[PDB]
């Protein structure tokens, strides 16, 4: 029974919160990643030049391709829930996949099915 | 049925079911284990970076 | 002498620019987009209720999908250049297949080798 | 390492080279304008659409 995990979140662990690290506990490994997160983690390590180190964090994750039928599905589910595109994607992912999505976005993501938001802050 | 393979599996084996669950539960344990290990590491990685996820993603979703 | 259209000419082109065809024409054939330009496409073919005629032509490009190392050229792209994400996925894939990026784009792309800048908006 | 290719097509034929030239010339233009069909086909298919394209793809890059 496994979760998918946007961007956000890990951002969060990275930058040293206890919030992001709970919620991954929550969920049996291996859990995943779209390869868009892995892109979105990826500058900020270079911001912060770690990596190195970053990349060999990512790489216990499930590093999920944009395949053309992911492709097709982010495109209908841009217009169904009104997405951007890299959300779109992401929720195709883990459609796709049958995973759970999870992510801090609440205002995008409320009201869709699979769609779970782990902790809260300012 | 997780008793069935448990004792086919055991003909196999020769090895009473006992220490196939604390075959099966020990894997599973370690198995966590790795993850809490990368986790903690990862947390916080980055030294320098002070930035809310939330913000960071709204940022990059309108790219910088 | 391989070209990848970016986004903006193949919308040109389905709204009716002669521009875009003249562009498309420009290049030898079999020619090549991202699968990120697929998809920003096909928004705009369901908006428009083109759909499966859209996707009757786009399917005459070679649509490159986005896997672990055009992501890798797309971070390093993104700093050098300070590029858009998908900007930067765009070049990444012309990059790694030694095609031309045509691309009306100037703002962003101007002095990056390899891009080709068709036409222009008034 | 090129006419060498072409000159034994003569053996591998037996036609002549000024035959083995048109196919390929004739073949070519059939490619082209396969794709001059697809793409005068796809010319104005969106039609009641006035968007430009920069502005369009400037709209979905920033976030949609």
């Amino acid at each position: 029974g496994s979760a998918l995990f946007d961007t956000n979140i890990l951002i969060d662990l990275f930058s040293g919160r206890r919030e992001a690290k709970q919620a991954l506990e929550a969920w049996p490994p291996q859990n995943a990643i779209s390869l868009i997160t892995w892109m979105e983690v990826m500058v900020g390590a270079k911001k912060y030049h770690q990596e190195q180190r970053t990349r060999m964090a990512l790489s216990t994750f499930n590093i999920i391709n944009i395949s053309q039928d992911i492709a097709e599905r982010s495109v209908a589910l841009r217009q169904e829930y009104k997405l951007k595109l890299p959300d779109a994607i992401i929720l195709a992912t883990a459609q796709l996949h049958r995973l759970e999505l999870i992510t801090r976005n609440t205002k995008d993501f409320a009201g869709i099915p699979g769609v779970v938001t782990p902790y809260e802050i300012h | 049925d997780v008793i069935q393979r448990l004792d086919d599996l055991k003909v196999q084996r020769n090895i009473p079911r006992a220490e196939l669950l604390r075959e099966a539960v020990e894997q599973y344990l370690e198995k966590q284990d790795r993850a809490k290990d990368t986790i903690s590491s990862a947390l916080g990685l980055w030294q320098d970076c002070e930035e809310d996820g939330m913000e960071y993603q709204r940022q990059l979703r309108k790219e910088w």
